[PDB]
């Protein structure tokens, strides 16, 4: 994250982190949805252009940390994956069409004050909240800058949903109804971003008919790390909850 | 686990269970031209 | 894709 600030310790307790197995680092983002569900971005497990394919045994989930290094002793929950899914229709060929992804745990973990899961959209939720101007959250333990260090704990930042041509004019990728755009304008003096090392991770907003934080998108793709005319791509998770919803359906919970 | 994410799900342990607000929902709030 | 760790205790790497 860029240009955030350190999350207060419980702030989003639905964070995940993709951590790869050896060498032990870092992987990617996800987010807590149920008690034995993640969900993250297709591309942190699969992106062939870069010979990336990974298997639900080369890597760990880390679940109830602040902390980036430390092993977050009585705090934190580790777990394995069962099985892993990728949408189908992914396109890693072209521009990310699709980018999303589920993972079932090897057991399902209990939660704590530093430990639970974020709801999903619905068409009316969907409808009152994804709108241009409005602001949302993302959270991670990306770079804090394009080039250059890292964060010490986990960072966060809110940014405004911008309209969809803008977007567009933004960049000559290939742009589907399968995504959104989010951050600051030049004009608007404020800025933010998210990097390198917050891919998968979770855009949330809070209802103010009901109080609850939702997932509103997937970090997925972007040029450069807040780079001024430049927004973030995120995977539009309630036009792809239909595919969601079954393969939760089909495979147990 | 499928549909407005879960039971409980969306309120905080440490915030919205305690009825805390963190440091910049605010923030959020008032985007919405006006969050309540 | 935008175009150091604490050891683990092993009794997790199943
Ligand atoms: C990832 O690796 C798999 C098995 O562990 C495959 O069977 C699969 O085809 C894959 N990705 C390819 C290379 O795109």
């Amino acid at each position: 994250i860029v240009e955030g600030s350190d999350a207060e310790i419980g702030m989003s307790p639905w964070q995940v982190m993709l951590f790869r197995k050896s060498p032990q680092e870092l992987l990617c983002g996800a987010s807590l949805i149920s008690d034995r569900w993640v969900l993250t971005a297709a591309h942190c497990l699969l992106y062939p252009p870069w010979d990336k394919n990974f298997t639900e045994n080369d890597l760990l989930v880390r679940i109830g940390k602040h902390s980036r290094t430390r092993y977050e002793r009585n705090i934190e929950k580790i777990s394995m994956l069962e099985k892993i899914y990728i949408h189908p229709r992914y396109n890693w060929r072209e521009n990310l069409d699709r980018d999303i992804a589920l993972m079932k745990l090897k057991k399902p973990v209990a939660f704590s004050d530093y430990i639970h899961p974020v709801c999903l959209p619905d068409r009316e939720t969907a409808a009152s909240l994804l709108q241009a101007g409005y602001k949302g959250r993302v959270t991670g333990w990306g770079n804090l800058k394009e080039t250059w260090g890292q964060p010490s704990v986990l960072q966060v930042v809110n940014l405004p949903i911008v309209e969809r041509p803008v977007c567009k004019d933004s960049t000559r990728i290939r742009i589907t109804d399968n995504m959104f755009c989010a951050g600051y304008k030049p004009d608007e003096g404020k800025r933010g971003d998210a990097c390198e090392g917050d891919s998968g991770g979770p855009f949330v907003m809070k209802s103010p008919f009901n109080n609850r934080w939702y997932q509103m998108g997937i970090v997925s793709w972007g040029e450069g790390c807040d780079r001024d005319g430049k927004y973030g791509f995120y995977t539009h998770v309630f036009r792809l909850k239909k595919w969601i919803q079954k393969v939760i359906d089909q495979f147990g919970e | 686990t499928f549909g407005s994410g879960e039971a409980d799900c969306g309120l905080r342990p440490l915030f919205e269970k305690k009825s805390l607000e963190d440091k910049t929902e605010r923030e959020l709030l008032e985007s919405y031209i006006d969050g309540r | 894709x935008r175009a150091d760790y604490e050891e683990i205790p092993a009794a997790y790497a199943x």
